[PDB]
């Protein structure tokens, strides 16, 4: 699925 | 007259075997069908 | 036991110096996943793997004696009976053709594989079958159940009546609204949306609810499912009077738990073969094939709305995906959607994907021995693999953005090949010495090359060839890559031997690779060893000690794991007027690019007590990385912004060890167990031009000089009970004193290591009368973890309409003053907060097996026996990790794919 | 054991499976219709007059 | 002898009734080119092949009993050791493996390949190694040059001297012009084009002269070289009790003799591997690689003005290539030309193309035999093909239309894959009856797929990848392309023998494929036939008599070579609107789509006199083809230009006979011969909707119901002494009258037909001391074709820049009135007097070995024995035709690449 | 080479 990225994430 | 008797032969096995997925596109299938219909008299008529 | 360390004849196990560990075709043999170094977690003392994903199509991490660069890569040589191999061929490969797997460690042991070995080298060795009168046929069948490990962090979150009343009281819906009103009306207006699609305009209200809020929906059951597992395999081993041969011809099908698919799939075929011709010449060939078809799951690791583990914490449970007979529909519903989001068997339908890898390897070699001592063996060996895929986006779907569809094609082709031609003597001078001289050539070559080409803006489903589109502005340019290197080398090795007691070999390697700068292309290794056997020569004889070994060594290796092409410096394009164009210096590389030169010291002692009841050994090494490999960032005279060049040092010191055990109750009864274990603790020697501490941008860590490399982050102090609001300490300023404003100034070493020291793992097993049962445990301690899904599970502002955790109840507020929890208007950062303790002890199987008795196939000259087993993988983990799995990840997880529990059941007909 | 293959890059004649098959193949037929009974056909039957 | 024809276990050869012909190992190995049927042209009694071109990477054409059908293929079914390949895969195997092949070409031979084997069916047997104490090993090396078969029409041609004045006075360059002012300054004038080209300004005149006149130029050796050729092979042939095992591993690079690159190059492994593993059980695999890098010559059967062998008889003797050093420039000059022309091999170096085919065969079976006759057998095989083209062309060259480069890629797999399995069962019901009965199934499946991607507008040699070229208008669609097949089939048969001189087999097969029509699917086929001793029976025995035999059989075949998708009304593209597409049906295909029925009925009889000295045997075949395939023209009801549907019959009724002998001198000379021939007379028994003649539009020939397809053209009866203009004789009108205005009503059919009746060859070998000497000739008589060529270089006007014949000199005009040849104001059309007759007898190869005696191998316990062999391969040709070569071709022989002449030298060590 | 077509060939 997709929709949006709704990210505030941290490098990995 | 033989691609409108293929079209109209083939509209009428898939409304025979139910393949259409909703009440529209029965409903749009019929109108199809019976626009074929009135190419296959036209198609005729002129050759009479 | 005998093993073949490098090259030449194997000498023995109780002679080698190198302590190398040899695992036997037990542990390998019979285990339900694609990866077989993951049935590998605590065997091989000093050595850690950890599988990060939970595909059938993932890959196992294996790091042996700590992480030795900060710079490059860390996984071992992985070469499979001669000629080298990556774990993705080993995968297409059938587990019960491997006849053992040494891990090699030490310094001369790895030693004659410089340039390569300075991560270990773990060795496959292939099975030759037995030489008897009449062949024997063996027939395998198995079949399990895969699902989703534990189901935790779903008792924590709110519910859809909880997370509305949290929703409204924080304004998120109206500043004056309520439940009732927004329940009612503005959000049960899905029929809005439903009205327009002619599929599900008749159908809301009636066989298919998108808002239901009477009681909450279960995602889990949306995007994760029980996977089924097959395999079976016919093996043909037999021999004669010098000839044997071994043959086998497999099938492994595994599909994926979680909804969007992953399956790999393969079909096999080996044939190992080896006769001798005359009285001095022997050949042989090792022939193997695969037909194998991935797919994997791309969106895990990254945060869309609704898949993944992250849809399963946070999609709202007053949304329902499923019809009125609980089954999962084609489309839910999200507010404000302009466009209805599909589900994943939908998706999955839309967006087909198909992979079909052709793989061949080929190796020969053919040995001659004239002389009574001399051997001279030469072989060759290709490795072929094929590679095509495609992916395409199906037209006219009515829940998307154009009803234009789309095609890929992608071909690939990699290459490789190896040739290497040895010489060996051994020979007793007197009667109580001996020597052995081994010297050898080697060359190693590999080319591969990507081609793709895509095409977009067909209208039919059955006109989907890439010839069809449309042309104009709806095509683009291919995909085309290509990379390839070489090595050459010569080594040699001398095995000088007392009569039972001293053992000492010396070895040496020169290689030449593609890889290294054009001013030092030349690599000089060596390795010296020796092992004591104090047990035959100083005490004869005792009542409880019956084995004493002592061995040390000391060896140079290197680790050229470097790129292709990172010595050079890449023109590009840069333009001058509209006709021509220009080229300019765009990476400067450097000619003298090393091939990061570490070297090993390695002191230990093996003992054996009760007539080879207990068995213990202890191993101490020191293990000093050299030159290692950073993009620096260079002086302004440079005229660029890197060189990528080698600087700096880095040391692991460590101890392992390992028991083994056996207990006993009758004749009958046999109870064994064993346990090892491996501490590892590392520091960074020195650095860039005469610095300290150096962080590596936008990563999260710091690399300090004299400590391990930790996380960087902020600290941590909690909420103040007068206003409520988040404090972070302060580096340095004792009085410590905390502040409610976040800057960049606030953060500092962490006290917690990136990669874990204390790695291990114990066995136990019991056997009565043919039934037996083990069980293996494995443990990790010390690994810290950021657990990213916390970002978004317990914010009190920002993304507001997720499902939150059920501890954003007890906020923070005038009347209730007395919590851990602060406002709901704050946004929280990335700090020690997130960091997790991700330590863990896992069950690795549980198998209980059965060989039925030899007095039923009595008769019958058919069958000649038979063998039942069940087996559970993953049956329990405990830990303190609050994200579905520790494992699943490192340095931080996101959204995962959970390791999953396997239960297979499985039979094996000797006939 | 099924053992016929339909032509990949073009369809054929048979009885329609969707609704966009049926869209599609009336809209060939008008095509047809346009080239069929054009001007073009019946200056004969003026000319002869 | 014991043949396999079919399946099961082989029988006898002289129990089979259905005239086979096995060639042994001698006549396929050591043959210096990559066709391996190209060897049995005149071996094979009634069997036709026929190599079109002279390529290394060229395919012969094979017809057995004539050409069986107009309208579908007439190849037989090449089969190996099981599954059935193509001409190409065989192409890519090394021909010391074969063991035998056997061709098959009468009915209850070849009717268990029915729908399959109308046209015969070969049968290729691969070496399965001998079972002994110690195995053997066989090095083979060769050596060898090629070059053109013959110069002579060369030996026609202009010079420079005399094209000048023909030219002049035929008023080309000019209508006052004149030699020594053409000659001086019109076209020495070469410095006007050579002086704007930077890299030849400053050379003309002192390193090279394009336009000589002081003597001729040689354009053979400027379009023609002599090509070498390598080869060689090491193989381990090994067994013991019940294991038996033959691996091989070969190299092979041959190139092409034209100046344009063609080669065929490859390198090769085989391993068969057969060993029984217990009382009941016996597998076995045969396991085969290939690794092939093919080129060919594209511009040969197109006229362009340079190149091929019209660029030898065509291209002006004044014209130079070559520098004053005697090796070939960069460039040369014709005149009126825009830019210089390049020679071969600079097109060869800024046009460059490279081809790599992996190919793989895995064919394994195992075959159980629990009761005293029963056997079953099955039978699984993979053949897979990738291959990987790329061509450019090259960037910034000044001799070009633009300085930009371009470049295409193309990626291609053939899969294909085949089961088989068959129980067999005999057994003797009383001392003198026997009977055997086999019955089986069979599953072919074809899948295949090509990909191609192409890019344009490269500035630079180096950035030359396919991301690296213009967007905009500079880039297009990709290539797509994707075929497939399946065949189903049931067979069955029965061989109910006599004591020792009746035996009598009967069978069936049922054959089911995607590409018969869905109306009839199934197809059914049938054999009978008998055999009868006659000399076991009446006459017991006799002083000249020493075998007799009689057989007779009657079947029927069929030949499904009609394509894969053409019984089905395929709907294509027609737009109605701009937005939506529209699909209108295009070819309205047929659902009664046959498989092209045939059957033959077979009498032949074999004697054998002096004791086995003497053996003739003479056969007598009428073979009827019926339900042809033929694209008709249809009817106006249809609303379709044509249907494609299964009309018309055809009958071939012929005669072959082949003799072998034994001639001696002594006890150590050994002489020996033998000799067979073919003749098969044709004709056209009906045709469509009730015709009588049919001409295929654009072709050349005919179809009249009665007689064989012959040529249809313009019959021609030379030139008058009156006014000098070409008469064509008219169809019918007999007084014969001749007009000279040609038109098209004047065409008629010829009474020369299409394919030759006549087919044969002889051989003869003597051997002496260990030193023989064998020589095989072989002859096609009746074989008309059209020679292309001479429209160019015997035309009177038109086309008055190229080089022309010698007879044009003798011209028709007032002072010269009795010649052959017409005035130089007219336009020869094609008619009768371009057949010409290509009739030939050749010389195959002359080989010349000797083995060395065992006497020199004494000591030596190494070297077993050696041979060393002299072979010569086209060596003469006996002909009428002027065209460089009587073979290439068929129909029509244009701008052609000759059969050429090679020397080979090899040894062959059996160390 | 190229370089014209120079053809009035018969069909093969």
């Amino acid at each position: 699925g997709t929709g949006g990225s709704t990210g505030t994430t941290s490098a990995g | 007259n033989q691609q409108a008797n293929a079209f109209v032969n083939n509209t009428e096995a898939a409304l025979q075997n139910q393949v259409y997925k909703n009440s529209t596109e029965i409903a749009n299938a019929k109108s199809f069908l019976a626009e074929g219909k009135v190419l296959q008299a036209l198609a005729i008529w002129r050759l009479m | 036991q005998v093993v073949v360390l490098g090259y030449g004849t194997g000498q023995k196990l109780s002679t080698v110096s190198g302590s190398v560990a040899k695992v036997s075709s037990e542990k390998l043999a019979e285990k339900p996943v694609a990866n077989i170094m993951d049935a590998l977690q605590g065997q091989v003392a000093g050595m850690q793997v950890m599988t990060t994903s939970g595909d059938p199509t993932a890959v196992a991490s294996v790091e042996i004696h700590g992480t030795g660069s900060l710079g490059a890569s860390s996984a071992p040589l992985y070469i499979v009976d001669g000629m080298q191999t990556s774990l993705d061929v080993v995968a297409t490969m059938n587990p019960n053709d491997f006849e053992s797997m040494s891990v090699l460690k030490d310094a001369s042991a790895t030693s004659i594989y410089g340039a390569r070995a300075a991560n270990g080298v773990v060795f496959i060795q292939t099975k030759k079958g037995k030489m008897s009168e009449r062949g024997r046929i063996t027939f395998n069948a198995s079949y399990g159940i895969s699902q989703i490990l534990n189901t935790k962090p779903l008792d924590n979150m709110m519910t859809g009546d909880e997370l509305l009343d949290f929703q409204v009281k924080a304004g998120f819906w109206g500043n004056n609204q309520t439940v009732q009103k927004v329940k009612d009306m503005i959000l049960a207006g899905a029929e809005d949306l439903y009205g327009n699609y002619d599929s599900l305009k008749d159908e809301y209200g009636k066989t298919l609810f998108p808002v239901d809020f009477n009681h909450d929906a279960d995602w889990l059951k949306a995007l994760f499912k029980t996977a089924p597992t097959s395999q079976g395999d016919i093996s043909f081993s037999g021999g004669s009077q010098g000839t044997s041969y071994y043959a086998s011809i497999g099938y492994f099908d595994q599909e994926g738990m979680a909804r969007e698919p992953a399956n790999f799939k393969r079909y096999s075929g080996r044939l190992n073969f080896e006769s001798r011709i005359n009285e001095w010449l022997k050949v042989g060939a090792n022939l193997s094939g695969a037909i194998a078809n991935r797919r994997s799951a791309d969106y895990f690791g990254k945060y869309y709305m609704g898949s993944g583990t992250f849809g399963v914490l946070t999609m709202p449970r007053y949304y329902n995906p499923f019809d009125v007979n609980g089954d999962l529909a084609d489309v839910y519903y999200m507010y404000g959607a302009t466009r209805p989001s599909m589900t994943e068997p939908y998706f999955a339908k839309m967006r087909p994907f198909s992979s079909e890898s052709h793989q061949a390897n080929v190796n020969g070699f053919a040995q001659i021995t004239p002389i009574k001592g001399l051997t001279l063996k030469a072989q060759a060996g290709v490795d072929i693999t094929n590679t095509r895929t495609s992916s395409k986006r199906m037209p006219n779907n009515p829940y998307d953005s154009t009803p234009l569809g789309e095609r890929r094609e992608r071909a690939y082709r990699d290459v490789s090949k190896s040739f290497t031609n040895t010489a060996e003597y051994k020979f007793s001078i007197d009667e109580k010495h001996d020597l052995t001289a081994l010297m050898g050539h080697e060359y190693i070559e590999y080319e591969g090359d990507v081609i793709g080409a895509s095409s977009k803006g067909f209208e039919s489903d059955k006109l989907m060839l890439l010839s069809q589109g449309k042309t104009g502005n709806s095509l683009s340019l291919p995909e085309h890559r290509v990379a390839e290197y070489a090595y050459l080398s010569f080594f040699s090795r001398f095995n000088y031997g007392f009569d039972k007691w001293m053992y000492i070999d010396f070895s040496v390697r020169n290689d030449q690779s593609s890889r290294f700068g054009s001013n030092n292309r030349s690599a000089w290794f060596y390795s010296v060893g020796g092992m004591f056997d104090i047990y035959n020569k100083f005490i004869q004889e005792s009542n409880w000690l019956s084995d004493l070994r002592l061995k040390m060594s000391y060896g140079t290796t290197g680790n050229s794991e470097i790129g292709n092409y990172n010595h050079q410096a890449l023109v590009t394009v840069n333009n001058y007027t509209e006709d021509a164009m220009g080229l300019s210096i765009s990476t400067a590389g450097n000619p003298d690019l090393s091939w990061e030169k570490q070297s090993q010291f390695n002191f230990g002692l093996a003992a054996g007590a009760f007539n080879n009841r207990l068995s213990a050994e202890v191993d101490f090494y020191v293990r000093t990385t050299n030159d290692m490999l950073i993009d620096v960032p260079m002086p302004y005279i440079s005229g660029f912004f890197s060189q990528y060049q080698n600087v700096g040092s880095m040391k692991n010191t460590g101890v392992d060890l390992s028991l083994k055990g056996t207990i006993y109750q009758n004749k009958d009864w046999n109870v064994y167990a064993s346990a090892n274990f491996n501490y590892n603790r590392q520091e960074i020697t020195k650095l860039f031009f005469g610095l300290n501490k150096y962080m590596l941008p936008n990563t999260g860590t710091i690399w300090e000089i004299g400590y391990p490399n930790s996380f960087y982050m902020a600290e941590y102090a909690g909420i103040d009970k007068k206003t409520g609001k988040q404090l972070w300490y302060v580096p340095g300023q004792v009085d410590k004193v905390t502040t409610s404003q976040y800057s960049a100034d606030l953060e500092t070493r962490i006290d917690k290591s990136v990669t874990p020291p204390i790695t291990g793992g114990f066995s136990l097993g019991a056997s009565w009368k043919g039934l037996s049962l083990d069980a293996d445990f494995a443990y990790i301690v010390g690994k810290w973890m950021i657990n990213n899904d916390r970002y978004f599970t317990e914010n009190g502002g920002g993304l507001m309409q997720l499902n939150k955790d059920k501890m954003l109840l007890n906020a923070w507020t005038e009347d209730n003053k007395e919590t851990d929890v602060p406002k709901l208007g704050q946004s929280p950062q990335f700090d020690t907060h997130l960091l997790e303790n991700a330590s863990f002890l896992r069950l690795k199987n549980l198998k209980l097996t059965y060989v039925l008795p030899n007095s039923l196939f009595a008769g019958q000259n058919v069958i000649g026996g038979a063998r039942v087993y069940l087996m559970a993988r993953n049956l329990l983990t405990v830990t303190k990790y609050k994200g579905f799995d520790p494992e699943a990840g490192g340095n931080v997880g996101k959204n995962q794919y959970p390791n999953s529990k396997q239960y297979v059941a499985g039979i094996q007909l000797s006939f | 054991c099924e053992l016929d293959r339909d032509p990949e890059g073009k369809d054929f004649q048979q009885p329609y499976t969707s609704f966009v098959q049926t869209k599609q193949n009336r809209d060939g037929l008008y095509a047809l219709l346009r080239n069929t009974e054009n001007p073009r056909m019946h200056f004969y039957q003026e000319l002869q007059s």
